[PDB]
């Protein structure tokens, strides 16, 4: 009769299996599934993304990634309203995982983590993303540029660029000018002579490199 | 307060099974993981496994599976470990420790038992035989003269070695045990006294083996 | 997988030093590394974690760094309740492995062996086994060798010694070895001395007597 | 609040009838019909078909909140079955009657409507259903595991035609159903192809049941 | 615990006749409500209170779904709230009329839902069931009207070919055309155009509007 | 259990600290944060309107009023629904704090308030502002003007004037024929030769004097 | 009923610690908020903390940070207070308070625990010398005369004394004990009888002095 | 920060009058204050909350007004319940202070001390040190002065008294007041007398005695 609403409850309730768990954001009344990673340092990381079979795209609208889209299993998107219910009641610290094509592994780590905290509606501040305290891991600091920027779609556009830069990189992200990340680009599979359009991490293989498996995860402060 | 309470030691022939239990007060016994370690004396620590009490997901060591299974009483907040073939080697001290949880790694035990001795061996019970280490004007050096006691040959630890019913403790260096190739334990005790107190005061070494429940007083002239 | 080794094995310091101990890594560990603080016939405590960080209630001068695969325990100040035995664990990964202890005794002046020689008593004797002792009572450095000697030849692998561990008042050592053999070889035998080197002496010591002097 | 039936067993009620179940939170109920009788119960339908009087061959908004009268013929609503599936583990049971008096059905072990997805809508509500024990009818919904609901509104089928259209109603086709349980009412033998309330294995696609309903309960 | 239902308020302990909190759709929101506590033992939720004119109920077909009004004056509770009510609950209604010569009358039927046994109201369009009619001083007119779903000059679901919602300058659970038009406008006494007031056929006619109007509904 | 729906019950909870919470007013679904004023008169106030840096501007739609918008930190305006949602469930108490450019506090308080009181719907009623018995601080009494009155914005005329009072007065408040206080105004910092179009309490510093902060602080009865 | 249970009293040498506790009972311990007050000997209160047993939160007046810490045992209902290093004038009565709740304001105390009296003091426990304080014809005014006992030089609080072991009690007044400069107690009892009456009646105060365990019966003539 | 100082520090009156005691603030404190009652050897309870509302079951003579920096708790007609020592605490502010407390006592007719002194025992004087007693027994009101002379000679810094609270059956109070000197000290002087001031005296008494006079 107890519910446990992020996967750092998980590890409370006495379950270290990473796998596909329920965990209740809003309430009691209705739960969202989501894959768990709980060996990666420690565990009790909460994903809110995932990619690696580039079979689901992820070039979808403001609707479906407010609302969230895809597979626990594999490659989804948890949500951004879901997103902002954790980090509204919780401080959250973020790692993200990354890796190419040549069997080498790459991370960076971000102590404080939330999607526009402190906000009476996140519609109206657009879900601005925000980033403290960086710690290095494999590749470099992307995110810190995307520090402060609300989330922009083809459908509707935040970024700071007269353009819709969410167009020009065939994804969406918390864009600026424009990216130093798109971990939701286009995944074209190794290198691409086009510009800054594929899941790119700018710090670590450049613009013109598109991964393959890239999460987000996420843990209790 | 917070404790943990293990079971008392207990001597077992090379092949058959133990079970240590472990009981836990002064909080929800459910909440918390709990380890079990092994400390052989002098040497380094091994970590057996992982058990949760709430779930019962268990995570063991990976060469002590197959031998060791762990159970959990919830009702009385009990702790169980059990290691079921025996081995000459697997002689140690036996803890349980609780892993706190602190919004990260965790994995890392705040709170501990408080030891259950454990002595695998094929040899058999057996009471010491105390033997006198008579001081001589030879051993005498200016004014003071050595002692002592020899409880050779007893199984299993502990014995316990006290001079005058314990009103002599100023210069007494009890030994610790040596196990000889015999199987049997074997340790000296002895003091430093003024040579010229030899012929007024009486020393008496007491010993006092309660596996066998033997107590011996021995003179030293 | 993922061996600990701790340096130095052992370490001897005074109140109010700055001590600093060691713990190497096998393979990559990252930030992750905890510490422990083991009194005699006690369980471990934790000290710090995850590297660096130290546990609620333990003291300031406490402190840990380091990263990848080199760690440090540092303690600006020693005191007395320091002196124990320092444990150092893997942390970051699952097979969970520990480090190979560190002892922390304290330092004190130099100072030798007084040396006594016990023979075997009569209700040995009686029994079908003697027993030679030999002390080294109150003597530091902890570090000492011992030699039995019956007849001016050298014994080895029927000879059996233990330490004391270091005193509360005085922080010295004592050491007794015990010589065990049967009755007819003790007979064979006529002089049966220990020989004991040390550091504060010149030259070895050498406590002996003679079968049957009584 | 009793958000499945089998909790409304537990809540005192055992005569099948209609009843309140909240499957989304305290805030709103929506009513079912529960077969408190078949195979000792606890049944949640989901799926009422015996007058022929409401037609089935509506659109995919319908189909994803429901309609119909709990009494006689109704559609739950695609979203309640899924909130039902996402948080406990449920059997199937469909329970088929022709004009020739006799009865026919087919249970799976394990059922679920876009299991693991973090949203219903994107998945299309799948359908995924598991270990089959045998009735009376064989066994045809196993080749629809795995396919997302369809509609003349909304074509997720694997033909290039929309099944939906050709079969008169709505389901989880593939390249086209062996069970169209939404089919048109045609009241028994038909000449057109597939397009009735049809279960292929029992009666074949040219002949339309009687009666139809899908039933389904606690693990 | 909360009271859903105002018979639930007896329940609680509270028998004033006032306006009340109820929880329709759950503890979360409630909604307020008048309850006549006094009239045939009590335990009356009112979903529709007319007396100043004041308010205007040539309202859309949204706010007679959501509800409009206050529920101490002249108010109607909601098609929603009421399906939430009589959804979960079997209920009777009461409705009690008002001439302008200090007359008084009335009408009650045993069973009352609105779209009963209905997986959504939308879809069914709310419609109104009434059975077993105990007469008042007012004849039966809501006979007539049962099983037809409720009509706004948005929302046309009468069964005639014109608006008879917009003809009535009202709403209601129209057919060919009412015999109760109690939504409709407050023209104050008699009126010479045909059927467009404040009207119960049964009692005074379709050229006399009411003074005062409300329909009130008690556990079954 | 039951969730904080208002700031009172987070002083039960045990803070006491005044800062951003995360109270319930819908229900356990959905927290919106607010800020609790912990300390002046006791605390357990729960605030739906802070001004002070000007950096937020109120001249905002009918839909940003209704739903909220700001940062719980800085500035920011609840939302009238939420608002509602409060008032319809409990009774509660109204204060104003109020601060000019010359170093003056300044303040008023409300036994009684309300938002839409016993309306079946809010957004009909256009969510008229009911405010009763008025203990006096260092302000006058502007707000018993407005009791009554429909919110109203440059979106949504309700106000009494044949003009828009709202757009006259470049903010959002319960209008009449026009306000006696607009704390909703645009923040021009001080003086100004415009007519009542500022932060305006017209009792304190009249309709020319444009005040530096404002919060309106509500609590349980 | 609602009671709080305070621990009993403790004597503390100069700079060192106390662990003052206090259980509830007859109301939900997590609920309501629980502040600690100590009242010196005729002298103004002064308030030391809050704390909230659900949340730990914890509010400490300004002068009294760094030496009391407060903390809470959920499972047993008690609430601890601890004040670190002690002081010669902290020697008063501590009380816990609870903070009821109401609509407002609240930040007032209805139900209070009922003393832990502590004494901190470098002297050390001391039993006390009974001296007689005998009456005299010079004393005697009328038919009525005075004598009593001296109670001097004891160390803690508290001594009872008692006339005749309790047999007589019309006229006796113990008055309350002065601390004097060498840090040990001192006080008086005295008892007014006719001057008739010391001949035939004998008159014994009885001193105890639980802390040191002594009990003296002292006689006192003219 | 934010002292508060009770007005009268003392009253005295009988059972059925009309009392009024006033708390007062350094500062600005506004509506909230509070009010106490303890009796002896009790703990506080409270009486009155918020400046005028009082507690449940509290009796409706007690009343509270004021506001700002003036305060003021008034009884209509007292009862023997109603007399003990009333508090006042701050409220409004989060430092929390508390009123120097008021004495509510009874007030009889004037009666005038029996005054007894006491010789240093021959027990004492055997130690080394000699006490002095004087007893004033049975008086009213509270306020009484004692001086103490050795050869007339005022004495001061060596004298400490104690007040009994006010009696249970006739409501007098008791005095004693006790000179503490030394052996050598007491030895040197000859007269001894401790001299009361009270109201219901004309001119102080005295009451006096030589060494070894008795
Ligand atoms: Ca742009
Ligand atoms: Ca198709
Ligand atoms: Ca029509
Ligand atoms: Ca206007």
């Amino acid at each position: 009769l107890q519910q446990p609403l992020d996967c750092d409850d998980i590890y409370a309730q006495g379950y270290q299996s990473d796998g596909v768990y329920l965990i209740y954001p809003s309430g009691p009344s209705v739960p969202v599934p989501v894959f768990c990673d709980m060996t990666t340092e420690g565990g009790k990381w909460t994903v809110f993304q995932k990619r690696f079979n580039g079979s689901v795209s992820f070039f979808r609208g403001w609707n479906d990634y407010k609302l969230g889209f895809g597979r626990a299993d594999g490659e989804y998107w948890l949500g951004l309203q879901n997103m902002h219910l954790l980090t509204l009641k919780q401080k959250y610290e973020l790692r993200v995982d990354l890796e190419d094509f040549e069997n080498n592994t790459a991370y960076a780590k971000y102590a404080d983590f939330s999607i526009s905290p402190n906000a009476v509606s996140a519609e109206e501040d657009g879900y601005t993303l925000f980033v403290a305290g960086f710690e290095d891991g494999g590749a470099g600091d992307s995110l810190s540029y995307h520090s402060g920027q609300k989330f922009s779609t083809f459908d509707r556009d935040q970024d700071l660029f007269v353009q819709n830069c969410a167009a020009l990189s065939s994804g969406a992200f918390w864009f600026r000018s424009c990216h130093f990340a798109n971990l939701n680009g286009f995944y074209l599979g190794g290198s691409h002579l086009s510009y800054a359009n594929g899941i790119n991490w700018a710090q670590w293989k450049g613009f013109y490199y598109s991964l393959k498996r890239t999460e987000m995860k996420i843990r209790r402060a | 307060q917070m404790q943990l309470v293990q079971s008392g030691p207990e001597v077992k022939k090379p092949g058959t099974s133990v079970k240590v239990s472990c009981k836990a007060s002064g909080f929800t016994f459910t909440s918390y993981w709990m380890h079990w370690v092994r400390q052989a004396r002098g040497q380094r620590l091994e970590w057996i496994g992982v058990i949760h009490p709430n779930s019962g997901n268990t995570k063991y060591n990976e060469k002590f599976r197959s031998r060791v299974t762990m159970t959990t009483d919830t009702s009385t907040s009990t702790a169980y470990m059990e290691l079921r073939s025996l081995r000459s080697d697997d002689t140690a001290v036996y803890y349980c420790a609780r892993e706190m949880w602190n919004y990260g790694n965790s994995w890392y035990f705040d709170v501990w038992g408080q030891g259950t001795t454990v002595t695998v061996s094929s040899a058999s019970t057996k009471g010491p035989s105390v033997f006198p280490l008579a001081p001589s004007s030879k051993s005498t050096s200016g004014g003071t003269a050595a002692l002592g006691c020899l409880v050779k040959d007893y199984f299993p630890e502990p014995v316990t070695v006290s001079w005058n019913s314990g009103a002599l403790t100023s210069g007494v260096h009890t030994f610790p045990a040596v196990l000889q190739s015999s199987g049997l334990y074997s340790l000296s005790s002895v003091v430093t006294v003024p040579s010229s107190s030899l012929g007024t005061q009486t020393y008496i070494c007491n010993v006092n083996h309660k596996p066998s429940n033997t107590k011996v007083d021995k003179k030293v002239e | 997988d993922i061996q600990m080794t701790q340096s130095p094995s052992s370490l001897s310091a005074s109140v109010g030093d700055r001590v600093t101990i060691t713990c190497r890594a096998s393979k990559s560990i990252s930030k992750y590394l905890a510490w422990y603080q083991q009194k005699p016939g006690k369980a471990p405590e934790l000290l710090i974690y995850s590297g660096s960080t130290l546990q609620s209630g333990i003291p300031a001068r406490f402190s840990g760094s380091g990263s990848g695969t080199e760690f440090t325990l540092t303690i600006s100040s020693l005191q007395s309740e320091d002196f124990a035995v320092y444990y150092c664990q893997q942390h970051n990964e699952y097979p969970f492995t520990f480090g190979q202890g560190t002892k922390l005794e304290i330092k004190r002046t130099v100072a030798a062996p007084s040396v006594f020689i016990f023979p075997p008593s009569d209700e040995q004797l009686k029994s079908g086994t003697a027993s030679v002792v030999c002390l080294l009572n109150n003597f530091y450095p902890r570090e000492a060798k011992v030699q039995w000697k019956v007849d001016n030849a050298l014994q080895s692998g029927n000879s059996q010694e233990s330490v004391t561990e270091q005193d509360s008042k005085d922080s010295t050592y004592s050491l007794s070895s015990t010589l065990t053999l049967s009755k007819a070889d003790y007979e064979k035998h006529k002089v049966y001395a220990c020989e004991v080197t040390h550091q504060g002496l010149s030259s070895p010591v050498t406590k002996s007597f003679n079968r049957g002097e009584c």
